[PDB]
């Protein structure tokens, strides 16, 4: 079930259903139980690897590892 | 500077400007003022906001422990023998915080 | 500033001019304006063609 | 981190596996702790 064409390390069927979080820096998939956990749900593509056009891609900007000025709000994709 | 595999260190192109806002980000500002000297700190913090991060957090006394290398002294805190306790100095804090 | 598998970042030759028009062929423009403050976002859209 | 090593000098450091710059400084974690990596740096911001 990784059959992600763009290389953007995630699973492609997370990118075009329902969801995922990052979480543990994986990519586990979106549970229900997760938005009283504090996590929430990113919706990204798979046909391309920069979704939004920034210069970081879909992976650095979920988990937030990229650059720390970013404010918070700018991290879903 | 930076040491390669080389075993030397290099300074070109390696600029303190980006890497500036990046702490200032991440950080809270701790000042220290003494009668002779000035020290400005910048000491890590924890986002509780989101919670996929884990960075290990403390308190503002731990901050100063931790940040200036503070000695415990029977409860006290000591800075060259120097007492910092909640009561024996002055702090100042503007309004937001 | 990106960065390497060096741990550390750089800033040279990274402009943000070449992701300017690229955004701004992409996205909706949308704008808060408070009663001290404004903010302008660009959120991504769906071509239907 | 052994509870007999205050009084052997030695002390603990506590940092992050999901990143490596914890700190956001140039210098990652394994280059900040042992000391081997600038020596202007003051020995009181060796901790991470």
């Amino acid at each position: 079930d990784e059959d992600l064409d763009t290389d953007n390390d995630n699973i492609p069927d997370s990118y075009e259903r329902n969801g995922y979080t990052i979480k543990d820096l994986i990519a586990v998939k979106w549970e229900d139980s997760f938005a009283e956990q504090g996590y929430k749900k990113y919706v990204s593509n798979y046909l391309e690897s920069n979704t939004a056009g920034d210069p970081y891609t879909d992976y650095e900007k979920a988990s937030g590892s990229f650059d720390k000025a970013i404010k918070t709000e700018a991290r879903d994709p | 500077g930076t040491k390669n595999s080389s075993g030397q260190i290099v300074t070109e192109g390696n600029s303190w400007s980006d890497y500036i806002s990046q702490i200032d980000s991440i950080s809270a500002s701790i000042i220290l003022d003494t009668e002779n000297e000035s020290y400005e700190r910048r000491v890590t913090a924890k986002n509780l906001q989101d919670p996929e991060d884990k960075t290990p957090e403390l308190t503002i006394g731990e901050a100063i422990e931790k940040a200036f290398g503070a000695t415990k002294k029977d409860g006290l805190l000591y800075f060259n023998d120097i007492p910092i306790d909640e009561s024996c100095v002055e702090l100042i804090f503007d309004d937001n915080t």
